[PDB]
C-alpha cells in the first residue's frame, strides 16, 4: 500500500474474510473533526512471549487503547468514538517448527472471576482485575477460558482457523458491529481479543523458544465525533 | 406427516410450558396480606432458561394466562380480576394502596364458569432486545473513585410485574392455587452465544463453580465402541 | 345450531378492553355539534407552547414567595457567573415541575432530546456589554473557570440581536449521567452615572420537533 | 413498539380506572331500604378530577359496567336488574314508587355466570359541553334586590343517577360489593385552561386554602446542582 | 339471537393452542424495529456450521483435563492403528453430545443421514508418507486387520492435497445396528535427523444438506 | 358484544359427531405419503373378489 | 364437581412421568385451555405422527440389524 510516505508489503493471496460481508451504516435518528496526519501511521502492538507453556493472551476493546496509546489520547477529548479494527496476525517459523494457532473474536465477552466455595457470594471486580492495563494475564484454565465458556463452543460464531504451512501472516477485516449505533464509549465492551493456541508450540532443542508474534492494527473508519462535555 | 409445515419453529416452539406455581394460602406468612406480586422472571427456570440461552437479541410478543384452582380442583363462586401494573407506576406495597386505582388497565366482569381470560402484552422494553447481564458502567460519567455499586446493576430494565387479588372487602375464605403456561411465537436470530455447557449457580450473575465437570466419560477407552 | 367449542377468553374481562353497546335511548337522539370559532382537534400544539420557567426556587418562606417570579441581575458581580441552568430533566424535580412541559412529562418515564435555552436581555437603553453562553456535553463534569467555558464549545451573545441564538451540538461519541448548560460573567454590567445598576432577566424554555414519548401509564405523585 | 399507532391518544386514555365502590352491606343504616343511587360525579376522585381539569369543553360517548361481588369474592344465585332512571324522571325515594317503571329501559336476563352486561348513554346533556361551575346568574332577570342563593346553583346541569336494586320481594341474604370502571374514549379540545397547581378543598366551589404552598423546595441553592 | 347449540370443545385449554387477544396497552405502541448491520433470520444456517470433535474423552480426573482438546501421534506405531472414529450418532453419549450438532439433536429422536470425517494433515514440512481413510457399511462388524478395511471401500489420502475427501458410499441392499469409519496405519510416521518425532491432528464434523428432523419434542436430560 | 340466545343444543354431545380441533402439535408435522406400487383406494373391488365354499360342513 | 382438571399429551420421546413432582409434567410443546365442567368436554386432534408410514402390531423379523445371533435373541 502506497499512501504518502508509507511503504508495506502483505500478501494479497490469502483468505480475507469479512463479518456477514457487510460494511457499518449510518444512523438517522434524533437521540442526542478527523485528523488523519500523525494519527494514521500503524501502531505495532507489544510482542507477546509466544513459548511452549504460554496459554494465551486477551485484550479489552477499546478498554486498553482508552489512554494508553494515541488513540488514547485523542479519544480523551471527544466522548464517543467508533472505528474498523485491522487484525493483523502472522506466523514466523522455520522448517522445524510446529505448531497451530487459534485466533477469533468474540463480540460481548463477558468475563468470570474465580468464586470458590459452598456459598455463592461474590464482590465487585477491582480496578486492576477490571482493567490490567498493558501488562495482560496469562490465562490459568483456559479449557474453559477462565471464564466458564469451553472452547468446543467458540466455533459458533465467525471464525477462522490458522495454518502457519502456507500463509506467513493474516489479514481480517472486522467492520464496526453493534447492536445499537449510538452508544456509549468508555461504559459498553463492544467485544474482545482472544488468542487460544490448539496445537503446543513443539521444537527440538537449538532452535529459538520464542517466536515473535505481532500486532498491528490501524483505524478503517476514523470518526469521532460527539459533544464536548 | 409429509408436509415440510407442520414441522416449521412455529410448531418447534409452541408449547405452553409451566413457569411455576402461585402460593396463595388460606393462612401463612409469605403473603398475609391478601395478595401477591410476580416478577416475570425467564431466568428462574431452568429449561426455559436454557432455551433462551442459546440467542441474546430477539424479539417476540407476549401472551399471559391466569390458571386458578384449589388444591382440590374445584372451583368456588369468589370474584377475581386480573390487573397488570406497569413498570413506570410502583408496585403496590398496601392493601389500599393509589396503585390499585391504575385507569389504563380495562376490566372483564366474568364467572369461573368462564375460562380463564387471555391477556397479550407487546415488547415494551425501552431496548431493542432482552438483556439480563448489564456488562458496562451503568453511570455515564467520570466517577471511579468511589465503590461502584452499579456494575451488574439496571434499574431500567424491569418489565414490570403482575398483580393478582381477592376482589371484595371480605377474606377469601378458599386455599387458591395459581398456574401459568408460556410459549414464545415469533422468534427471530440477531447475535448468537455459545450455548451453556456447565451448570450456572446464580441467576443474577454468571459466576460458576471452583470444580468443574466433564460432559460425560461413558467412553473408557478410544479403542472400545 | 352451529358448532362451536368454548375456547379460551370469551367472558374474559380487560382493564384496557374497548367495546361498544347499545345505547339506553334507541329514540333519543343528541343534538348535533355545532359550529364554534374555537377549534382545536390535537391537544399535541397546545404540549408545545412556550412556558416561562421559575429560576428562583432558593426561598422557601410565605414572606418571600412573591419575588419568585423574576430574579434581578447585579453589577456587584464583575467577571464571575451567574447561575448554572440544571440539567434538562422534565421528570426530576425543581423547576422543571413548576414547567406546563414539566407537569407533561411527569406522566412518562423517558424522555430524550436535546435542548435550546433562550435569552432575551433587558438591560438598559446605554448600557452596554457582551455576553456568553457555552453549552457542556453530557458526561463531563461542570466546567472549573470562565476558561474553562471559553475552551469548550462557545457561543457569541450580542445584545443588539435578539433572536440568534441557535443549538449547536458539541461532539457526538460512538457508545454525571447528563450534562447541563451554564452562564459565565465574561463582562461585568456598566451603566453610566445616572442610571441605575441593577436589572431584571426572564427566562423561557420550548419544546422542539424531536420532543416525543413512546409508553404511556398512569403515575400521578400528587396528590 | 415501533408502530405510531400504538402511542396514539386512544391507548393514552384508554384506561378503566376505578371511581368508587358502592356499599350494600347485609345491615346498615346508609341505604336499609335495600337499594342506592349513585351520582355521577366526576369531580370526586381527583385523579380523575385531575385529568379533566386540563380541559374545559368537550363531547365523549359513556359507557357503564356494573362489577358486583361479596367481600369474599363469591357469587351467589341472586337475581339483579341494572336500570337507570333519567334525569326527567324523579329520583326514587320509597321501595314502591313509581319511578321503577320507566318504559324506556329495556331488560335483560342472565345471571351471574354471565359476565357483567355493558350500558352505553351518549351524551345527553342540554348543553354542548360539560359546565361543572356555572359563572353568572341563573336568573334571567332583574331581580337582585333580595338575598341570590343561586350563584353558583345550576338544577339543570344533573346528568342522572343509577338505580341498582335487589329484585325480588324477599330481602336479599347476602352482602354485597359493586366497583365501577370508567374511561373516556373520544377526547376533543375546545378551550384550553391552566392545569391545577394548588390542591382544591371542596368540590362544588373554587374556594383554597389561606395558608398556600410551594410545589417543590428540593434546590437549596441556585449554585448547587 | 342467532341459534346456536352448545357444540363440543368450545371452553376447552389446549397446551399448543395458539389465540390472540387484545393488548393491554391500546394506546401506548411499541417502537419499531430499527435496521442492524448483524442479520439472521433463519437458525438453521447457524446449525450447519461447523464444529470442533473432541475426540480424547479416555481421561476423566482434573489434572488432565488441559490436553482434552488436541490428541497426538506417535511415531513409535508402526502399521498400527490409531482410533476408531465412533458411530456417528448425535443422540447417544459421548464426543457426539459435546458438539453443538449433537446437543441439537439431544432434543430430537430419529436422525438418518450419511457422514463424512475431514481431516487435515499437520505434519511437520519434510514428513512425508500415505495414510489411507475406508469406511465399513453399517451391519458389518469392526475390519479385524489393515488387510481386512483395505479389501472393503477404500479411499487413497495424499498428504499434499488437503481437501480432495469425498462421501462414497460402499453398497445398497434392498430389505452392529450401525455402522463406523475407522482409520489404519498405512506408513509409520518417519522424519529424518533433528527433526521432532511427534505431532498433532485436528479433527472437525459438518452436517450435510440430507440432514433433517421431522419430530420436535421437549426432552432434555441435563440438568 | 354480538346479540345471541342460547339455541338448543350447543353444548350437545353426539355419538355420529365430525368435528375438527387443532392439532396437538402445531410445529410438528408429519411426514408426507410417498408412493407405495400396492394401492388400492376403494375396499369394494375386493368386496366383490371370488371366494371357494365349504359346502360339507355335515361332519 | 367443581374440580380444575387438565389433560395433558405426553410425547413418546419425553419419557412417562414416575413421581408426582417428575419433570415430564413440565413439557412446554403442549398448550393449556382453562375451562369448567359446565364447558362440554374438550376436543384434542393428533395426526400420523409414527415413525413408519403404516400401522404394525406384530415386527417379523429381526429388529437388531447385525450378524449377532449365537446369544438368546429376545428381540
Amino acid at each position: 500500500l502506497t499512501i504518502g510516505n508509507s511503504t508495506i508489503t502483505t500478501q494479497e493471496a490469502a483468505n480475507i474474510i469479512v463479518g456477514y460481508g457487510e460494511w457499518p451504516s449510518y444512523c438517522s435518528d434524533s437521540d442526542a473533526t478527523r485528523p488523519d496526519v500523525s494519527v494514521n501511521r500503524f501502531y505495532t502492538l507489544d510482542t507477546k512471549l509466544w513459548e511452549k507453556s504460554s496459554k494465551g493472551w486477551y485484550w479489552k476493546f477499546p478498554d486498553v487503547l482508552t489512554e494508553t496509546g494515541v488513540f488514547g489520547q485523542n479519544a480523551q477529548f471527544h466522548y464517543l468514538y467508533r472505528s474498523g479494527f485491522c487484525i493483523h496476525v502472522q506466523c514466523n517459523a522455520s522448517k522445524f517448527h510446529q505448531g497451530a494457532l487459534l485466533v477469533a473474536v468474540l463480540p460481548e465477552y463477558v468475563i468470570g472471576t474465580v468464586a470458590g466455595g459452598t456459598g455463592t457470594e461474590d464482590s465487585h471486580p477491582p480496578y486492576k482485575q477490571t482493567q490490567p492495563g498493558a501488562d495482560g494475564f496469562e490465562l490459568q484454565h483456559p479449557y474453559v477460558l477462565d471464564a466458564g465458556i469451553p472452547i468446543s463452543q467458540l466455533t459458533v460464531c465467525p471464525h477462522q482457523w490458522i495454518n502457519l504451512r502456507t500463509n506467513n501472516c493474516a489479514t481480517i477485516i472486522v467492520p464496526y458491529i453493534n447492536a445499537l449505533p449510538f452508544d456509549s464509549a468508555l461504559n459498553h465492551c463492544n467485544f474482545g481479543l482472544l488468542v487460544v493456541p490448539i496445537s503446543p508450540l513443539d521444537y527440538d532443542q537449538g532452535a529459538t523458544p520464542v517466536i515473535p508474534i505481532t500486532i498491528t492494527l490501524a483505524p478503517m473508519c476514523s470518526e469521532f465525533a460527539g459533544l464536548r462535555q | 406427516s409429509h408436509s415440510t409445515a407442520e414441522t416449521t419453529l412455529d410448531s418447534f416452539f409452541s408449547r405452553a410450558g409451566l413457569v411455576g406455581e402461585i402460593d396463595l394460602p388460606l393462612e401463612g406468612t409469605t403473603n398475609p396480606n391478601g395478595y401477591a406480586n410476580w416478577d416475570i422472571d425467564i431466568t428462574g427456570y431452568a429449561q426455559m432458561r436454557r432455551k433462551v440461552e442459546l440467542f441474546t437479541y430477539m424479539r417476540f410478543d407476549a401472551e399471559f394466562t391466569f390458571v386458578a384452582c384449589t388444591p382440590t380442583g374445584q372451583v368456588v363462586p369468589q370474584l377475581l380480576q386480573y390487573m397488570f401494573v406497569p413498570p413506570g407506576a410502583p408496585e403496590p406495597d398496601s392493601r389500599e394502596s393509589l396503585a390499585w386505582q391504575t385507569a389504563t388497565n380495562p376490566s372483564v366482569f366474568v364467572k369461573l364458569s368462564d375460562p380463564p381470560a387471555q391477556v397479550s402484552v407487546p415488547f415494551m422494553s425501552p431496548a431493542s432486545a432482552y438483556q439480563w447481564f448489564y456488562d458496562g458502567y451503568p453511570t455515564f460519567g467520570e466517577h471511579k473513585q468511589e465503590k461502584d455499586l452499579e456494575y451488574g446493576a439496571c434499574p431500567n430494565n424491569m418489565m414490570g410485574t403482575f398483580s393478582v387479588r381477592t376482589v371484595g372487602t371480605s377474606k377469601s375464605k378458599y386455599p387458591l392455587v395459581i398456574r401459568i403456561y408460556m410459549r414464545m411465537k415469533h422468534v427471530r436470530a440477531w447475535i448468537p452465544r455459545p450455548m451453556r455447557n456447565q451448570n450456572y449457580l446464580f441467576k443474577a450473575n454468571p459466576n460458576y463453580a471452583g470444580n468443574f465437570i466433564k460432559p460425560t466419560g461413558a467412553s473408557r477407552t478410544a479403542i472400545t465402541t | 345450531g352451529f358448532p362451536t367449542e368454548l375456547k379460551p377468553g370469551t367472558n374474559q374481562f380487560l382493564t384496557t378492553d374497548d367495546g361498544v353497546s347499545a345505547p339506553i335511548l334507541p329514540n333519543f337522539h343528541p343534538t348535533p355539534c355545532i359550529h364554534i370559532p374555537g377549534e382545536v382537534r390535537n391537544l399535541l400544539e397546545l404540549c408545545q407552547v412556550e412556558t416561562i420557567l421559575e429560576v428562583n426556587n432558593v426561598p422557601t418562606n410565605a414572606t418571600s414567595l412573591m419575588e419568585r417570579l423574576r430574579f434581578p441581575v447585579s453589577a456587584q458581580a464583575g467577571k464571575g457567573e451567574l447561575c448554572a441552568v440544571f440539567r434538562a430533566d422534565p421528570g426530576r424535580s425543581g423547576p422543571w415541575q413548576s414547567t406546563l412541559l414539566g407537569q407533561l412529562c411527569g406522566y412518562y418515564t423517558q424522555w430524550s432530546g436535546s435542548l435550546e435555552v433562550t435569552f432575551m436581555f433587558t438591560g438598559s437603553f446605554m448600557a452596554t456589554g457582551k455576553m456568553l453562553i457555552a453549552y457542556t456535553p453530557p458526561g463531563g463534569p461542570l466546567p472549573k473557570d470562565r476558561a474553562t467555558a471559553m475552551l469548550g464549545t462557545h457561543v457569541i451573545w450580542d445584545f443588539g440581536l435578539q433572536s440568534s441564538v441557535t443549538l449547536v451540538i458539541p461532539w457526538i461519541s460512538n457508545t454525571y449521567t447528563t450534562g447541563l448548560v451554564s452562564i459565565w460573567y465574561q463582562t461585568n454590567y456598566v451603566v453610566p452615572i445616572g442610571a441605575p445598576n441593577t436589572a431584571y432577566i426572564i427566562a423561557l424554555a420550548a419544546a422542539q420537533k424531536n420532543f416525543t414519548m413512546q409508553l404511556c401509564k398512569d403515575a400521578s405523585d400528587i396528590l
